[PDB]
C-alpha cells in the first residue's frame, strides 16, 4: 500500500491525479503533515525539499524539481538564457529581453536603451512589452519612456522584451494566438511532450495601430473571457486543438503542424531542460523529483516559433485533464511505485 | 586560475588556487546555573516527601 | 610543536575515539604497547606526531586523550582492548549510571558532580604541554552525556583555557541506528549552549555513514564498528595536517581562518572518496579527477544535503596518496565547467589544497579497501542548513505538545531553556539564509 | 552492575513471579539449585541484573516474596525452583487480606510492611548501583493490590530517585474471584498513576481469550494464563538481561507524559498444539501487532500509539526485521501519533526463548488503554452508586470519600488519554 500527501489544494491537475491514485485501490492518502509518505504533491512556494528522503525505508518522490524556478520565472529565464553557454546571448528562438529593476531598488536599463535607440534610428519596428511575474499588469508601447515609467510605478522586477509585431494570424478573424505545450519530466529526466497541445486564440482582430486595447494582443484565457466581446465565436472557449490547427495549416499554408512548428517546439523544449539538468537532476539524490511544465510559444508570419515563458505549475485544458493526468500516473508515479498504448507522450531523446 | 603559496616538504605539499576574486559566562555564573537547577530538584523532591508524609 | 588534547564524551565519542587512536597508531607506526621503533628520540621529541602523542622515558608513546563517560561499560572496552597499554588509568573516567538520554541529567544533575574531576584530569595533560593549541571534542548530539555533559565541559574549557581553540566532531542523530526518541531535544539544547564555545564543528550524520556502508561496503546492516571505522578515516583525513609535516591547517587556529569567516556558521560539510569494499575481487583505481569530482556528489557527503542550492564560503581539499598539484588543478578546472559551485560574493572563489603522499591506512581485517589515493573535501556550504531545519522541525513537533519535557524539568532544567535554545536555532537558520539566498 | 530488585506480592503476584524466575533461570542456565550450567557467555554477561552471586559460584535471585497468608508461598517453596530463593526473603503473615484493598493497604498490610522494607533495604545495600524495582501483583485482590501499592509508596519515600516498574494483572468479570475486584483495582490504579514509572497492564480477560480462542485450550486454568505472562515478562526484560537497556532510559523514551505510563504488552508466536512449523519474520511481525496477540484486551485501532517498542529474539535477518517493521508503520500510520517522530523502535536479541527458533515481544504505550480503565470505572460505579459491598472497606477504617476521590482520579486519567487520542 503506497502513501501520498496533498499540500496544494488549489492545483486542478494533481487534484485529479490524487483522485486517480485513490481509484487504484493501492494508494492511501495521509494527512498533509505526515512524514511517512511515498509521494508528495507539494505546495507551490517554499516546498521543504530539505526534509525529503530522510525517512528510513521510504522511497520518497515529489512533484517539483528543486531549482526549476530559474526556468519558470520571468526575470530568471532571461538571465539563464543570456548567461548560459548552451543557450548563449544569440539564442535565435527567444525574443530580445532585458531585466529592469524599478528605480526604487544586475540591471539592464542602459543596455536596453542602447538597443532601443538603435531600432529607432534604423526605421525598424521598435515596440516592446513590459511584464513581470507579479501580474494577474502588462503594458505594450513603442516609446521607451512609457515602458520605463510604468515599471518605476511598481515595486517588483520587470522584463522588457521585443513585441512580436508580425504574428501568425488565423483566418477567418485575423486574430493572434499562442500555443501551450505540456511537458512531463520524470525522475530519470526523460522529457515527455504531451501529444495534445492547445492554441489559446484571441477572438478579436489583430490591430497593430492601437496597443492601448490589449484584448487583441493578449491571448490569455482570462482576458478573452472578461474583456473580449467575441469570446467563443470561432472555437469553443477560444481554444483550438492540434487536430483543427494542423488541418488549417494544410488548407491555407500547404504545410503541417509537425514540420512548420512542432520541430521547433521540440527543439526549444530540449534546449531549455537539458541546460538546467546538471543543476536540478535528482539522479544521485536521496529523494526523487518529477514535474509538469507548461511551455508557451508564439508563431510569427514566417512560421518561426518563439518561446514566451515556462510555467512550473500549469493548468490543463478541460478536455484533456483525464488523458494527461492518467499519463502522469503512468510514467511519473507508477514508474517508481508500480501497481499489482501507444503512449500519449513523445519522448524527446537527449544526452544526459 | 592562479596558484599561490606553494609549499613542499618530504611528506607532501600544499597550495591555494584562486578561480575568481571576490566582489562568555564566568566561573561564578556557571556555578549559579548549576546550583539553581540543583535547588529546583531539591524543591520538587521536598514536595514529593511532603506529599508522602501527608 | 604545539600539542592537541582529544576529549571523548559519551558512548559515541568514546567508541569513535577508540577507532581513531587505533588508526593513528597504524598511521604513525606505533604498536599496541606504545613503542614506536621509527622514533629515534627516546623519551622526548618535538616531531609533528608529538602533537597527539607524549613519550615516557621507556619509549611509550601515550595519546594526549581523555575519555569520559557516565557509565563504565563502554570505557571498559578500552581498558581491556587491543590498545589497553596505550593509556593509563587517569585518562579513563567512568561513572556508575548514565544520563538516560536526558540532556538535563548529563548537564545539571550528573555534570555538576563530575565536571571538576574531568577538568583535573585534563589539567594534568595540559601540564605536559609546552604550547597547547586546544582541544578536539568527540561526542554525540543525541545522548544524555554526549549532549548535556559536553556543553558543560565546553563552557568550563572556555573559562579555564580562554585562548585555546576548540573543535568538535559531533554525531548528528539518525533514526536508523537509534532507539531514542528525545534526541532532537538534546541536539538543540547542546547546540544552543555550545555554539559560542566552539570554533569549528564537523557534523557527521549517522544516516549518511549508514547509507555509505550499505551502498559502497555492501554491509546489509552496518554496526557501530563499521560506522566508526569509516568515521575514523574521515577524522584522520581532517587531523592529518596536525600530525604530519606540512603547511596547510598546521594548527587548530587555521581551521577557523580557512573554513569559518562568520563565527556562528562554523559547521563545514565533509565529503570523502573513495570508499571501496575490501571484499571486492579488485577495484579499478580512481583518478584524481574522479575522486575530486566525487566530492561534489551527495552520496559521499557526511551530511545528506544538496550543495547545488547553497553558497560556498570556503573549500578545502585534503588529498592522501599518489597526487600531484598538476592533476588537482586540471580536475578543478573540469569540475568548475560542469558543477554548480556558487561562492558568496564576499569570499574569493578558490580552493586550498593539501597533499599528503602517504595513502590512507586501512585497519587489517576492516571493511575498507586499500586505495592509492583518497580525498576529503571540507566546504562551508549554506546547504548544511537543511540539517538544522530537519532537526528543528522534529523538535517543534514534540515541543508543541510538551512531550517528554517533564523528564528535563524533573532534573532541574527550566522549561524556558527549551524555547531559548529553539529561538537560537531559528536565528542560526536565519543567518544561513541571509548568507546563501538572494 | 545495574541491579534490579524484584518484589512479588499476593497470590497472583507470587504465582506469576515464580514462573517468571523459572523461565529466565532457564534462559540464563541457572538450575533449581542456583548453579550455572549454560554453554554461552551471553547468559552470564548481565546475570547480576536479577541474580546475586553467593559462595561457590551460586546465583540467587534478587527477589522478595510477600504475602498476608502462607499458602501460596508454601507452594512456591515446594515448587520447581522453590529452593533457589533466599530463605530470608520470604515475608508473610497469617491473617490474610480477604480480597480487601483496605486490609492490604491500611490494616493487615500495615503491620507487615516494615519487615518487608527491611529485606528490600538489605538487597539494595548490596547493589553496586541499583537501577530500580519491579513488582508483580494483581489489582483485584487484597495483598498484591492493597499492600503492593502500599509497598510502592514506601519504596518511593526511601528511594525517591529510583525507577519503579510493575507488572499489574487487571481484573475482569470473565475471570473473576470476587465481585469487589473493581473496587480494589480502582483504588490501586490511582496509586500506580502517582508512584510508578512504567506499568505493564495484563488483563486476565485477554489472557483467557488467547488461551481459549488462539491456543485452543478448552478449559483454561490460572496456570495456563501464567504461562503467557511468564513468556511475556521474559520478552520485555530481554533488553535488560542481555547485551545490546537501563530502566531509566526505557522510561525516558516510552513515557512522554508522567501519568500516561501504562503499557500494553504482546507476544508472538502463540501457537496451538503445526507447532513445529518455522515462523517467518512477516508472520512474527503481523501476529505481534495483531490485537489477538495483545494482553490488555484493548483494540489498538480504537486509539493511537504514543510509543512502540518491539524486541525480536533468535537468529534471523535483522535487515528483514527492519523491512517488516517499517512495513507495519508505513501501512497503518493512522494509528501512530505524528507529533513524536520515529516513535517505533526495534531491537534484536540472539538468544531465543526455550523451545522456539524465534519470537517477538511487543510493548506499546497506546491511548487505547483508556478502554481498560473505562471498563473498570463502569463496574466500580455500578456498585458504588448503591454503596454495594462497602461495609468490607468501611469496617477497616476507610470512608466513602476516599472511594469518590478514587473514582474521580480514574475518570481524570481516562479524560487525559482522550485528549491525546485526537
Ligand atoms: N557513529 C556512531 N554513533 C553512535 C555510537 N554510539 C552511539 N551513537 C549514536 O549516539 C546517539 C546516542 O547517544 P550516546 O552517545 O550513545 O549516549 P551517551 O553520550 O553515552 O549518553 P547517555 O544517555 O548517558 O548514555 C544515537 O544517535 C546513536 O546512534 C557509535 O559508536 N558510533
Ligand atoms: N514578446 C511578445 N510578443 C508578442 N506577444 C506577447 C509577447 N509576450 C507576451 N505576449 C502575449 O502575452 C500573452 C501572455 O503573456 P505572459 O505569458 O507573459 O503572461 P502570463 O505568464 O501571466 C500568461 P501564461 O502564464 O498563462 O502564459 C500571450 O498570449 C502572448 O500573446
Ligand atoms: N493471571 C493470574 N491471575 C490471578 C492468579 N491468581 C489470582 N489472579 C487474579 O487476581 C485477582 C485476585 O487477587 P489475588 O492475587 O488472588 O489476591 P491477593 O492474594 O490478596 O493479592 C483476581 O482478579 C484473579 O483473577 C494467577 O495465578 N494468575
Ligand atoms: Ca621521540
Ligand atoms: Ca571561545
Ligand atoms: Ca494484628
Ligand atoms: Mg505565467
Ligand atoms: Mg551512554
Ligand atoms: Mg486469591
Amino acid at each position: 500500500m503506497y502513501t501520498f500527501v496533498v499540500r496544494d489544494e488549489n492545483s486542478s491537475v494533481y487534484a485529479e491525479v490524487s483522485r486517480l491514485l485513490l481509484a487504484t485501490g493501492q494508494w492511501k492518502r495521509l494527512r498533509k503533515d505526515n512524514p511517512r509518505f511515498n509521494l508528495m504533491l507539494g505546495e507551490r512556494n517554499r516546498l521543504p525539499f530539505g526534509r525529503l528522503g530522510h525517512e528510513p525505508g521510504l522511497v520518497q518522490l515529489v512533484n517539483y524539481y528543486r531549482g526549476a524556478d530559474k526556468l519558470c520565472r520571468k526575470a530568471s529565464l532571461v538571465k539563464l538564457i543570456k548567461t548560459s553557454p548552451e543557450l548563449s546571448e544569440s539564442c535565435t528562438w527567444f525574443p530580445e529581453s532585458y531585466v529592469i529593476y524599478p528605480t526604487n531598488l544586475t540591471d539592464e536599463r542602459e543596455v536596453f536603451l542602447a538597443a532601443y535607440n538603435r531600432r529607432r534610428e534604423g526605421r525598424e519596428g521598435n515596440v516592446w512589452i513590459a511584464k513581470s511575474s507579479a501580474g494577474a499588469g502588462i503594458l505594450i508601447s513603442s516609446e521607451a519612456s512609457e515602458l520605463l515609467d510604468f515599471i518605476d510605478e511598481q515595486g517588483q522586477v520587470h522584463v522588457i522584451q521585443k513585441y512580436l509585431e508580425k504574428p501568425l494570424l488565423l483566418e477567418p478573424g485575423h486574430r493572434k494566438f499562442d500555443i501551450r505545450s505540456w511537458v512531463l519530466v520524470d525522475h530519470l529526466y526523460n522529457i515527455y511532450l504531451y501529444r495534445e497541445g492547445v492554441l489559446r486564440t484571441s477572438s478579436e482582430p489583430y490591430n497593430s495601430a492601437n496597443f492601448q486595447d490589449k484584448t487583441c494582443h493578449l491571448t490569455n484565457h482570462c482576458i478573452q473571457k472578461e474583456y473580449s466581446k467575441n469570446y467563443g465565436r470561432y472555437e469553443e472557449g477560444n481554444e483550438m486543438f492540434f487536430e483543427e490547427f494542423n488541418q488549417y495549416l494544410m488548407d491555407a499554408l500547404n504545410t503541417t503542424l509537425e514540420n512548420s512548428i512542432l520541430l521547433q517546439i521540440k527543439h526549444i523544449i530540449r534546449s531549455c531542460l537539458m541546460c538546467i539538468e546538471p543543476a536540478i537532476s535528482t539522479k544521485h539524490l536521496h529523494y526523487q523529483s518529477f514535474q509538469l511544465f507548461g511551455f508557451d510559444f508564439m508563431v510569427d508570419e514566417e512560421l518561426k516559433v518563439w518561446l514566451i515563458e515556462v510555467n512550473g505549475a500549469p493548468a490543463c485544458a478541460q478536455k484533456l485533464y483525464a488523458e494527461l493526468c492518467q499519463g502522469i500516473v503512468d510514467v511519473a508515479i507508477s514508474s517508481v511505485f508500480p501497481l499489482a498504448p501507444t503512449s500519449i507522450f513523445i519522448k524527446l531523446h537527449h544526452h544526459h | 586560475m592562479e596558484v599561490i603559496e606553494l609549499n613542499k616538504c618530504t611528506s607532501g605539499q600544499s597550495f591555494e588556487v584562486i578561480l575568481k576574486p571576490p566582489s562568555d559566562p564566568s566561573l561564578e555564573e556557571i556555578q549559579k546555573k548549576l546550583e539553581a537547577a540543583e535547588e529546583r530538584r531539591k524543591y520538587q523532591e521536598a514536595e514529593l516527601l511532603k506529599h508522602l508524609a501527608e | 610543536m604545539r600539542e592537541c588534547i582529544s576529549i571523548h564524551v559519551g558512548q559515541a565519542g568514546v567508541q569513535i575515539g577508540n577507532a581513531c587512536w587505533e588508526l593513528y597508531c597504524l598511521e604513525h607506526g606505533i604498536q599496541p604497547d606504545g613503542q614506536m621503533p621509527s622514533d629515534k628520540t627516546i623519551g622526548g621529541g618535538d616531531d609533528s606526531f608529538n602533537t597527539f602523542f607524549s613519550e615516557t622515558g621507556a619509549g611509550k608513546h601515550v595519546p594526549r586523550a581523555v575519555f569520559v563517560d557516565l557509565e563504565p561499560t563502554v570505557i571498559d572496552e578500552v581498558r581491556t582492548g587491543t590498545y589497553r597499554q596505550l593509556f593509563h588509568p587517569e585518562q579513563l573516567i567512568t561513572g556508575k549510571e548514565d544520563a538516560a538520554n536526558n540532556y538535563a541529567r548529563g548537564h545539571y544533575t550528573i555534570g555538576k558532580e563530575i565536571i571538576d574531576l574531568v577538568l583535573d584530569r585534563i589539567r594534568k595533560l595540559a601540564d605536559q604541554c609546552t604550547g597547547l593549541q586546544g582541544f578536539l571534542v568527540f561526542h554525540s548530539f543525541g545522548g544524555g552525556t554526549g549532549s548535556g555533559f559536553t556543553s558543560l565541559l565546553m563552557e568550563r574549557l572556555s573559562v579555564d583555557y580562554g585562548k585555546k581553540s576548540k573543535l568538535e566532531f559531533s554525531i548528528y542523530p539518525a533514526p536508523q541506528v537509534s532507539t531514542a526518541v528525545v534526541e532532537p531535544y538534546n541536539s538543540i539544547l547542546t547546540t544552543h549552549t555550545t555554539l559560542e564555545h566552539s570554533d569549528c564543528a564537523f557534523m557527521v550524520d549517522n544516516e549518511a555513514i549508514y547509507d555509505i556502508c550499505r551502498r559502497n561496503l555492501d554491509i546489509e546492516r552496518p554496526t557501530y564498528t563499521n560506522l566508526n571505522r569509516l568515521i575514523s578515516q574521515i577524522v584522520s583525513s581532517i587531523t592529518a595536517s596536525l600530525r604530519f609535516d606540512g603547511a596547510l591547517n598546521v594548527d587548530l587556529t587555521e581551521f577557523q581562518t580557512n573554513l569559518v569567516p562568520y563565527p556562528r556558521i562554523h559547521f563545514p560539510l565533509a565529503t570523502y572518496a573513495p570508499v571501496i569494499s575490501a571484499e571486492k575481487a579488485y577495484h579499478e583505481q580512481l583518478s584524481v579527477a574522479e575522486i575530486t569530482n566525487a566530492c561534489f556528489e551527495p552520496a559521499n557527503q557526511m551530511v545528506k544535503c544538496d550543495p547545488r542550492h547553497g553558497k560556498y564560503m570556503a573549500c578545502c581539499l585534503l588529498y592522501r596518496g599518489d597526487v600531484v598539484p598538476k592533476d588537482v588543478n586540471a580536475a578543478i578546472a573540469t569540475i568548475k565547467t560542469k558543477r554548480s559551485i556558487q561562492f558568496v560574493d564576499w569570499c574569493p572563489t578558490g580552493f586550498k589544497v593539501g597533499i599528503n603522499y602517504q595513502p590512507p591506512t586501512v585497519v587489517p581485517g576492516g571493511d575498507l579497501a586499500k586505495v592509492q589515493r583518497a580525498v576529503c573535501m571540507l566546504s562551508n556550504t549554506t546547504a548544511i542548513a537543511e540539517a538544522w531545519a530537519r532537526l528543528d522541525h522534529k523538535f517543534d513537533l514534540m515541543y508543541a505538545k510538551r512531550a517528554f519535557v517533564h523528564w528535563y524539568v524533573g532534573e532541574g532544567m527550566e522549561e524556558g531553556e527549551f524555547s531559548e535554545a529553539r529561538e537560537d536555532m531559528a536565528a542560526l537558520e536565519k543567518d544561513y539564509e541571509e548568507v546563501g539566498v538572494d | 552492575m545495574r541491579e534490579i530488585v524484584h518484589i512479588q506480592a499476593g497470590q497472583c503476584g507470587n504465582q506469576i513471579g515464580a514462573k517468571f524466575w523459572e523461565v529466565i533461570s532457564d534462559e540464563h542456565g541457572i538450575d533449581p539449585t542456583g548453579s550455572y550450567h549454560g554453554d554461552s557467555d551471553l547468559q552470564l554477561e548481565r546475570i547480576n541484573v536479577y541474580y546475586n552471586e553467593a559462595t561457590g559460584n551460586k546465583y540467587v535471585p534478587r527477589a522478595i516474596l510477600v504475602d498476608l497468608e502462607p499458602g501460596t508461598m508454601d507452594s512456591v517453596r515446594s515448587g520447581p525452583f522453590g529452593q533457589i530463593f533466599r530463605p530470608d526473603n520470604f515475608v508473610f503473615g497469617q491473617s490474610g487480606a480477604g480480597n480487601n484493598w483496605a486490609k492490604g493497604h491500611y490494616t493487615e498490610g500495615a503491620e507487615l510492611v516494615d519487615s518487608v522494607l527491611d529485606v528490600v533495604r538489605k538487597e539494595s545495600e548490596s547493589c553496586d548501583c541499583l537501577q530500580g524495582f519491579q513488582l508483580t501483583h494483581s489489582l483485584g485482590g487484597g495483598t498484591g493490590s492493597g499492600m503492593g501499592t502500599l509497598l510502592i509508596s514506601k519504596i518511593r519515600e526511601e528511594y525517591p530517585d529510583r525507577i519503579m516498574n510493575t507488572f499489574s494483572v487487571m481484573p475482569s468479570p470473565k475471570v473473576s474471584d470476587t465481585v469487589v475486584e473493581p473496587y480494589n483495582a480502582t483504588l490501586s490504579v490511582h496509586q500506580l498513576v502517582e508512584n510508578t514509572d512504567e506499568t505493564y497492564c495484563i488483563d486476565n480477560e485477554a489472557l483467557y481469550d488467547i488461551c481459549f480462542r488462539t491456543l485452543k485450550l478448552t478449559t483454561p486454568t490460572y496456570g495456563d494464563l501464567n504461562h503467557l505472562v511468564s513468556a511475556t515478562m521474559s520478552g520485555v526484560t530481554t533488553c535488560l538481561r542481555f547485551p545490546g537497556a537501563d530502566l531509566r532510559k526505557l522510561a525516558v523514551n516510552m513515557v512522554p507524559f508522567p501519568r500516561l505510563h501504562f503499557f500494553m504488552p504482546g507476544f508472538a508466536p502463540l501457537t496451538s498444539r503445526q507447532q513445529y512449523r518455522a515462523l517467518t519474520v512477516p508472520e512474527l511481525t503481523q501476529q505481534m501487532f495483531d490485537s489477538k496477540n495483545m494482553m490488555a484486551a484493548c483494540d489498538p485501532r480504537h486509539g493511537r500509539y504514543l510509543t512502540v517498542a518491539a524486541i525480536f529474539r533468535g537468529r534471523m535477518s535483522m535487515k528483514e526485521v527492519d523491512e517488516q517493521m517499517l512495513n507495519v508503520q508505513n501501512k497503518n500510520s493512522s494509528y501512530f501519533v505524528e507529533w513524536i517522530p520515529n516513535n517505533v523502535k526495534t531491537a534484536v536479541c540472539d538468544i531465543p526463548p526455550r523451545g522456539l527458533k524465534m519470537s517477538a515481544t511487543f510493548i506499546g504505550n497506546s491511548t487505547a488503554i483508556q478502554e481498560l480503565f473505562k471498563r473498570i470505572s463502569e463496574q466500580f460505579t455500578a456498585m458504588f452508586r448503591r454503596k454495594a459491598f462497602l461495609h468490607w472497606y468501611t469496617g477497616e477504617g476507610m470512608d466513602e470519600m476516599e472511594f469518590t476521590e478514587a473514582e474521580s482520579n480514574m475518570n481524570d486519567l481516562v479524560s487525559e488519554y482522550q485528549q491525546y487520542q485526537d
